[PDB]
RNA sequence: AGGCUAAAUACCGGCACGAGACCGAUAGUCAACAAGUACCGUAAGGGAAAGUUGAAAAGAACUUUGAAGAGAGAGUUCAA
RNA sequence: CGGCUACCCACCCGACCCGUCUUGAAACACGGACCAAGGAGUCUAACACGUGCGCGAGUCGGGGGCUCGCACGAAAGCCGCCGUGGCGCAAUGAAGGUGAAGGCCGGCGCGCUCGCCGGCCGAGGUGGGAUCCCGAGGCCUCUCCAGUCCGCCGAGGGGCACCACCGGCCCGUCUCGCCCGCCGCGCCGGGGAGGUGGAGCACGAGCGCACGUGUUAGGACCCGAAAGAUGGUGAACUAUG
RNA sequence: UAUAGGGGCGAAAGACUAAUCGAACCAUCUAGUAGCUGGUUCCCUCCGAAGUUUCCCUCAGGAUAGCUGGCGCUCUCGCCC
RNA sequence: GUAAGAAGCCCGGCUCGCUGGCGUGGAGCCGGGGUGGAAUGCGAGUGCCUAGUGGGCCACUUUUGGUAAGCAGAACUGGC
């Protein structure tokens, strides 16, 4: 023997996308040269970025990735997302910045170019920034998911918050015993 | 598809896949929720709070039907009706106020939110809000009760 | 018998449901069955239209759907008598009748 | 049927396969906990700091710029 | 036979203290008045009989 | 039956065409393009095995 | 506290019927065949096993040992 | 001539007969005479999680309808003034019910542990936080000079996601006090300041299909009982008239 | 010829009732349930336990925590600190 | 068990409805200043789902009952 240590041989990564997408493996090809060849960190986390599942790449919001945009600085820099940037029916105006993303919607693609903006799709970001200079990165709302609202230590011991399953949200529903004093002990 | 099973994978362990000594033969612990009170109550607990007891009133013969009130707030207010109708209905023109009704759109009750720009409008509902109802006044317009 | 953190389940399988299994096997059986019983009834019956008579302008009773409208089943006796055509004459018209609706 | 009762043995090595943690992160400490009359000073203080924090700081702000 | 009829309304001025009068404490008031509108009766029928 | 990009389908109700993901998918064109390779460190071809 | 009425619905019995990501004589109905047959139990009832020569019998004329069963030659057949 | 090998034999060394109950099996523990065929984690419904695809604050035709009669057509295509409906977009209460925006500036009432008027901004702040931006500086064969050229960084800034804390809003209860409106001046409604309970809000991420794992109920991985009920058949043996 | 199954019959042994009687035979419910024996079908690679806390009419069993595997995510290094 | 620093040290100033001789004390907020702060080794934090397990035994040392046990029961560590 040598290592007293354990084996752990793969620490958690996954090396190649699991999606058969031919069109996603195209831009894993280019980012992969791209982030092997051009020394940018911004496109190692791109291509980690495509490497990363369809789950952990949540939906962006319009009204977020103008409010991102909306901080000094952030004036003639494009709005790169890895992931799907949808509509959102509160907004009312929308300005005149240019948007690099996967999988635009059509209402958002719409009021887009109606405000007059420019949409973009990876290769083209490639192409106007190899190294991605004028760029912000921007992800989603990964912890407002419906799966994550039932996550904790325990779904009611120190109250705990964390939303225990049921059929009905409602009266006879889980509302008895550790829910209230009255009836045996509350939490 | 059998091909992907995990059964096909554990074809020569001899216990398959449920140990040689706990011995996993046809319902150890019961069936569903067996001893909910007695023996599986740190499953019952701890996972499930409120499951034993009764809670409130017992209204006989209820219906879902009464208590219909799609409640839509002021964020979907404006887009019940197209952006065309309301930009060619403020764009300069005089201090006339389109209506914008959601009981065609289908909502009972509207209640308060943020966003609710300069432009006023006439709201038609069969209830509201204390909060929706201050926001249409400061944004300058009027509140209609239907029936 | 119970596990980690999942919905408490009830099915309603305790009773001996595989004698009574209703499989739709034959739903476009039934698909084609009720076109050719469409169509026959075009054929041979008359040239009077399909679903022949005429049904009313109804609201519907609730306060979740009284909002929308509904085809109704006949003309409401008192509504037929201010239009002025008698009972079964106005059958034969293709006026569907129902003693039972009121104004 | 007389079985073994109970014992410790075997306990701390499973405690130390994955290496017994010290939670080891707290910054900005945890607030419940202390005293409501300790509680009713502190919120009022704060969002009096919200408030009435404006003019003083900016001049003494401008002071220290010229004086340094 | 459906006829979704379709009242549009669309072209009307702001008016008059009608969006002051309409306020949220109408339906309130509304609904106070159907939970009493018995009790208030029976305590004037007993101040008519009790002279 | 289909449209274009630009209109919609006139025979069926709500379809569209697709979101395209990669426009100009030329890929050994991008790769041979100027501006992609002005941005590259250099071609490291040396293999530098194991010394005994 | 009197009565009738077709349609949508159901059908593992029956008369014909067409198809199959099904099974292949230890499978599929118990039964591909003289199968609810042979056979068992007083009776209620229980209940099997069992497909394939060849293209056509052209199923081996005739000689010979043995009383025959069988065998050695000979012959038919692409093939005994 | 060469040849490892599912051929046979000899020699040196090691080598107890497999499978599982067990802390312990070669066991004087149990099953196994041998061989051929069959033979045991399947399917449905529901849930949860992970992954893949489509659309995306929407999503879904499984329920029907439309095409000319077609073997594959029991398929497939379409409905859209067929979106009825399921899930999600709002929660909290036993219920009556109620129901998520605040911040900045000027003036006014004694800026009074205190409200109004006018304008502006807009889902708050703090500490970390991939990335991104500005840039002192210096580096390229002889000089003043420049532009892209070789070429990074001290320091500063806006800060994704997420974590930790503070603050704010909504619902039901608790304490303290004042003010406002009248389709009618009443045991009428509404509002303020604090600490609590919620599966909340604090720019939403769901819907549909498929695959994998786990659980539940159905015969539920296969075989197994002493037993219970229902309906029939036997006094040709035997027991008694 | 009469008595047929919780019934018959018994000079009484719970003996006999078609080789079965301290509750007959045949079929159905029924593939009854079993925390209990036995078995559970191809290869290679990687990681890899426990017989412990608490609760249960709990002591041959289960729930929970612990031990374990899989799936990732957030970051960090490669250039006097 | 604790401490061996950039989450730390000092200076200046606001807020408090807590407290009160006192601009007194204490908490919070804002701005600024300098990181070379014991040794050795190592790249870390975190989320979800879940099987098996719930009959143990032996040995050095410390020990409970028994006369003693290859006896029954405990503690640390190691092994089966
Ligand atoms: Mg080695
Ligand atoms: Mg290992
Ligand atoms: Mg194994
Ligand atoms: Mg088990
Ligand atoms: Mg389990
Ligand atoms: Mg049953
Ligand atoms: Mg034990
Ligand atoms: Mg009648
Ligand atoms: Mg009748
Ligand atoms: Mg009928
Ligand atoms: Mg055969
Ligand atoms: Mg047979
Ligand atoms: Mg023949
Ligand atoms: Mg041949
Ligand atoms: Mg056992
Ligand atoms: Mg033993
Ligand atoms: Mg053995
Ligand atoms: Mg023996
Ligand atoms: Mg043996
Ligand atoms: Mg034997
Ligand atoms: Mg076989
Ligand atoms: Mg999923
Ligand atoms: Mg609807
Ligand atoms: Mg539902
Ligand atoms: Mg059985
Ligand atoms: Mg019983
Ligand atoms: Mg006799
Ligand atoms: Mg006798
Ligand atoms: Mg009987
Ligand atoms: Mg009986
Ligand atoms: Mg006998
Ligand atoms: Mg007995
Ligand atoms: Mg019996
Ligand atoms: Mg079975
Ligand atoms: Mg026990
Ligand atoms: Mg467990
Ligand atoms: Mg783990
Ligand atoms: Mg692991
Ligand atoms: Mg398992
Ligand atoms: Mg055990
Ligand atoms: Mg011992
Ligand atoms: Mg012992
Ligand atoms: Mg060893």
């Amino acid at each position: 023997g040598v290592d007293i240590r354990h084996n752990k041989d793969r620490k958690v990564r996954r090396k190649e996308p699991k999606s058969q997408d031919i069109y996603l493996r195209l831009l894993v090809k280019l980012y992969r040269f791209l982030a092997r060849r051009t020394n940018s960190t911004f496109n190692q986390v791109v291509l980690k970025r495509l490497f990363m599942s369809r789950t952990n790449r949540p939906p962006l919001s319009l009204s977020r990735m103008i409010r991102k945009m909306k901080l000094p600085g952030r004036e003639n820099k494009t709005a790169v997302v890895v992931g799907t940037i949808t509509d959102d029916v509160r907004v009312q105006e929308v300005p005149k910045l240019k948007v690099c993303a996967l999988r635009v919607t059509s209402r958002a693609r719409s009021r887009i170019l109606r405000a007059g903006g420019k949409i973009l799709t990876f290769d083209q970001l490639a192409l106007d920034s190899p190294k991605g200079c004028g760029t912000v990165l921007l992800s989603g709302p990964r912890k407002g998911r419906e799966v994550y609202r039932h996550f904790g230590k325990a779904p009611g011991t120190p109250h705990s918050h964390t939303k225990p399953y049921v059929r009905s949200k409602g009266r006879k529903f889980e509302r008895a015993r550790g829910r209230r004093a009255s009836r045996g002990y509350k939490n | 598809p059998s091909r992907l099973r995990k059964t096909r994978k554990l074809r020569g362990h001899v216990s398959h896949g449920h140990g040689r000594i706990g011995k996993h033969r046809k319902h150890p612990g019961g069936r569903g929720n067996a001893g909910g009170l007695h023996h599986h109550r740190i499953n019952f607990d701890k996972y499930h709070p409120g499951y034993f007891g009764k809670v409130g009133m017992k209204h006989y013969h209820l219906k879902r039907n009464q208590s219909f009130c799609p409640t839509v707030n002021l964020d979907k207010l404006w887009t019940l009706v197209s952006e065309q109708t309301r930009v060619n209905a403020a764009k300069n023109k005089t201090g006339a106020a389109p209506i914008i009704d959601v009981v065609r759109s289908g909502y009972y009750k509207v209640l308060g939110k943020g966003k609710l720009p300069k432009q006023p409008v006439i709201v038609k509902a069969k209830f509201f809000s204390r909060r929706a109802e201050e926001k249409i006044k400061s944004v300058g317009g009027a509140c209609v009760l239907v029936a | 018998a119970p596990s980690r953190n999942g919905m408490v389940l009830k099915p309603h399988f305790h009773k001996d449901w595989q004698r009574r299994v209703a499989t739709w096997f034959n739903q476009p059986a039934r698909k084609i069955r009720r076109r050719k019983a469409r169509q026959a009834k075009a054929r041979r019956i008359a040239p009077r239209p399909a679903s022949g008579p005429i049904r009313p302008i109804v609201r519907c009773p609730t306060v979740r759907y009284h909002t929308k409208v509904r085809a109704g089943r006949g003309f409401s006796l008192e509504e037929l008598r201010v239009a002025g055509i008698h009972k079964k004459v106005a059958r034969t018209i293709g006026i569907s009748v129902d003693p039972r609706r009121r104004n | 049927a007389k079985s073994k009762n109970h014992t410790t043995h075997n306990q701390s090595r499973k405690w130390h396969r994955n290496g017994i943690k010290k939670p080891r992160s707290q910054r900005y400490e945890s607030l419940k906990g202390v005293d409501p009359k300790f509680l009713r000073n502190m919120r009022f203080a704060k969002k009096h700091n919200k408030k009435g924090l404006k003019k003083m700081q900016a001049n003494n702000a401008k002071a220290m710029s010229a004086r340094a | 036979p459906v006829r979704n009829v379709y009242k549009k309304e669309k072209a009307r001025v702001i008016t008059e203290e009608e969006k002051n009068f309409k306020a949220f404490a109408s339906l309130r008031m509304a609904r106070a008045n159907a939970r009493l509108f018995g009790i208030r009766a029976k305590r004037a029928k007993e101040a008519a009989e009790q002279d | 039956l289909y449209g274009t990009w630009r209109k919609a389908a006139s025979l069926k109700s709500n379809y569209n065409l697709p979101m395209h993901k990669m426009i100009n998918t030329d890929l050994s064109r991008i790769l041979k393009s100027p501006e992609i390779q002005r941005a590259l460190r250099a071609p490291r071809k040396k293999i530098h095995r194991r010394v005994l």
